[PDB]
């Protein structure tokens, strides 16, 4: 549907006319609905769960990662998550990198503090590192499942008028999805800008904004971690140890 | 032996002397735990321990103390400190301990979630309810004071500048300018209405600009 | 006489937070510390834990010597208290947390801290990167890999129906805090400086990514 | 020796106000409190009430344990003192009122307060709305309904003659204060925050309604 | 407590009288509505003794009898 | 026993010492009732 507007000045009978197409306003309104974005995120998570299900991966993720002996399931789960994220970024390639190897880490002695899934080149083939105890500690941590994070009127008006997926399981799925999303961002910088840039990014995540917004911000969908604005409680007080009398002329990351 | 009795005892003496009398130095949480441990472990201070523990929440009480009980509490607390005291000292110390036990302790940092975009709910809202809600939200904001240099209305009577601006904007049609201004106003209004999930009343927006005919007819 | 149940519950919650085994963010007061210490003292089979946490009052007095059977028994005691894995590093986290809580002064507003003083080799992120990268290259790969993305409308509808009552914001909060706590614990255990500038810049990157 | 009659009258009036059983607004002084407490002590059959109100001196000492016969006898004593229904919640109102009066400091101007601290579940108006709405929908309706407005001039004249000597302002004051006190007591008993903004906005609505 | 018909009739008549005062053209109130009397705090509204609700079939009016008794 | 005699007594001592001599800290209404009860009972 189209809406027409007419402007008339008091010096003549001239009328200048413009046509507005309502679809743009409808799209903005739909993008402003909380239920719409919630449905988008939940549909992405549901597609992830369905993708795991068709790969027999019905067992809870914590149970999958708790099995030390069976490495094939862990490798398949991580590879499938990487492929799902890759398809989300590029909705044209259904198969991930056709050949890559997996190594599972069970020791702190060879563990990376903060990047549980890491990628490296052995001069012959891609290799992916999986820190199994880190993922186990992530998924096994007790979750806050009774607290409320900030409509009562619609509830009042209403009052006057089969796979068993618990909340813990869904939170575990989302946790693994976000972790593999971080790993995939690192891997994307790797594959597209070299090992040097990948190891530069491992120590400074601020290069993501420059090496993603050039291509991803205008071609792919929205990232899962962008659904909410995350901040550290009392960040300024803790950061007060490292304060600079700064002069920022290349503040490329607000 | 699990309890270093004497060091606990002096810690409790110091803390209770500070809270009861010196209501005006500083102590750590460890000393508070120490004082409570001493009060629990010492047999003759059980009544005082219960009285101070009643300050943990607002749904705890104490049975009415008979006379001999209040004298026992009093000389026990005096043995804690020779200075003469009474039940009022017990009351002020209890209030100080109540303030202390409600003091928050250290906690690790947590990731706090902030709403990215003020996403509206499914049900459409009219202009009036939206106005009420947004006015309530604005009420919570902190206004800023603006002080003008003087009371006189700003103006300019420089002829040369006035005819010069007029000449510069002379080749600029009024029709196109007014059309652009009105259309950008309308587009911004409609965009805000769509984002706010508010119903747009076309008749009201049309009624906005009827001063044209009001002037022309009268 | 004290209420064993209330003190046990307060101890359970405070230890859950202080062990980084839970993301439940409940404002803890001095009363909870008093209750947890009193319960630890009173319960016979938590005497080892009570002595362990009480030794933290003085920074110069460090952890008591425990033979392997004693450490195993204390681990079982902690597991029973939490009814949940739990190992020695959890006990180290608890010791450090309680030491910092005890040595902290009484104050009106909750003090926000980060995990520190757990587990000689004070390193940074890059040296760890090099060392653990070499160590990982040593490790032999286990599985060699040489994809269905079904859009079954009914199946996704049922999945959405199951997921619909879940408060997405709570799930995101739980996942983000879990990742943050795991990263912080790995940093502290590895004796590597945790640069919260980088971690916050991750979120800043996401925020800057969205608006383009 | 004290005058039993004067002390009894002062006690009656002060308890009438402090039980919210009367709208009579008479400025009460400390002397009335002294008289009511002395009379409560002296009278043998008001000893239970005197002890009950005296326990309110310290906030940590709560209500004495009374068996059912004792509570019934105290209820009869209160009824006799007021010669008026009266039940346990009236005693709770009296206890809270006297506790707040006693713990208040001596001051030159009367302190205006609202009823609070009577009757675990700290709720608000909306949750109560939902819960009691469901509970009411549970209840079966009693009567099903499936109108004379006579203007008999002589009858209305006689009714006006009967009503004419009544000071309309006093009737309005009594009705409004009665509604306010019933609403406040229902809020406090239900442990729901009484939002006097809304109640005052009711009157503001009436005022704005009239002038249009 | 026993005789509910009188309470229902009184409340209905008062509502009809007020309705006629607002609209001096309709002498009969809503031709069909039901009444439920409340005797418990457990299902009482703090400040709105007379409440209205739709049971999807007919108007229903709630009367908090102890609240009105305490008032009068 | 209905009257906690000694606590009442010290309350009355404090209140009367405050009023009689220190005409210039602060006390609650409860202390006034307490003093009158002590004066009557003694």
């Amino acid at each position: 549907n189209k809406v027409r507007t007419v402007t008339e000045i008091v010096n003549s009978d001239e009328k200048i006319q413009k046509t507005y197409e309502l679809a743009e306003f409808d799209l903005k309104n739909l993008s402003s609905l909380e239920s719409y974005e919630t449905l988008k995120i939940k549909l992405a998570l549901s597609k992830y769960m369905a993708m795991l299900s068709t790969l027999e991966m019905t067992q809870p993720l914590l149970e999958i990662f708790r099995n030390k002996a069976d490495t094939r399931q862990i490798a398949a789960v991580v590879f499938s998550t990487l492929a799902f994220i890759h398809n989300r970024f590029h909705p044209l390639v259904t198969n991930f990198t056709n050949k890559m190897e997996f190594v599972v880490t069970e020791t702190n002695d060879t563990s990376i503090p903060g990047e549980p899934i890491l990628f490296t080149e052995n001069e012959g083939v891609l290799l992916c590192s999986v820190d199994r105890p880190s993922i186990v500690k992530m998924l096994s941590r007790e979750f806050d499942t009774e607290a409320l994070v900030n409509n009562c009127n619609v509830r009042i008006a209403k009052t006057f008028g089969d796979f068993s997926i618990t909340e813990v399981e869904a939170t575990q799925y989302l946790t693994l999805l976000l972790t593999v999303e971080h790993a995939y961002l690192h891997y994307y910088i790797f594959k597209n800008y070299g090992v040097f840039e990948y190891c530069k990014s491992l120590t400074d995540h601020s290069l993501f904004t420059n090496k993603l917004r050039s291509t991803m911000s205008t071609k792919t969908s929205n990232l899962l971690l962008s659904k909410f604005k995350f901040t550290i409680e009392d960040f300024d007080k803790i950061n007060s140890n490292s304060v600079t009398s700064g002069f920022n002329i290349y503040n490329f990351n607000k | 032996e699990l309890i270093n009795m004497r060091r606990y005892r002096n810690a409790a003496r110091k803390l209770i002397h500070h809270y009861s009398l010196n209501s005006t130095t500083e102590y750590k949480i460890s000393d508070v735990v120490m004082t409570m441990i001493f009060l629990l472990r010492s047999e003759k201070y059980h009544s005082l321990f219960k009285l101070l523990e009643t300050t943990f929440d607002d749904y705890t009480c104490r049975p009415q103390m008979t006379q001999v009980q209040t004298d026992t509490l009093l000389d026990a607390v005096r043995s804690l400190l020779s200075t003469t005291i009474d039940l009022t000292t017990v009351d002020i110390m209890r209030s100080s301990f109540a303030r202390c036990f409600n003091s928050p302790i250290m906690r690790y940092a947590k990731i706090v979630l902030l709403q990215n975009v003020a996403l509206q709910r499914d049900k459409r809202t009219t202009l009036e309810e939206l106005l009420i809600e947004r006015g309530e939200k604005i009420q919570m904001l902190q206004p800023q004071q603006y002080i003008n240099s003087g009371t006189e209305i700003p103006f300019c009577d420089d002829a040369e500048f006035l005819n010069r601006l007029l000449k510069h904007i002379d080749p600029y049609p009024l029709s196109r300018m007014y059309y652009n201004a009105a259309n950008t106003m309308f587009y911004t209004t409609m965009e805000n209405y769509a984002v706010s999930n508010c119903k747009f009343n076309i008749e009201d927006y049309n009624n906005i600009f009827k001063v044209m005919e009001n002037i022309r007819k009268h």
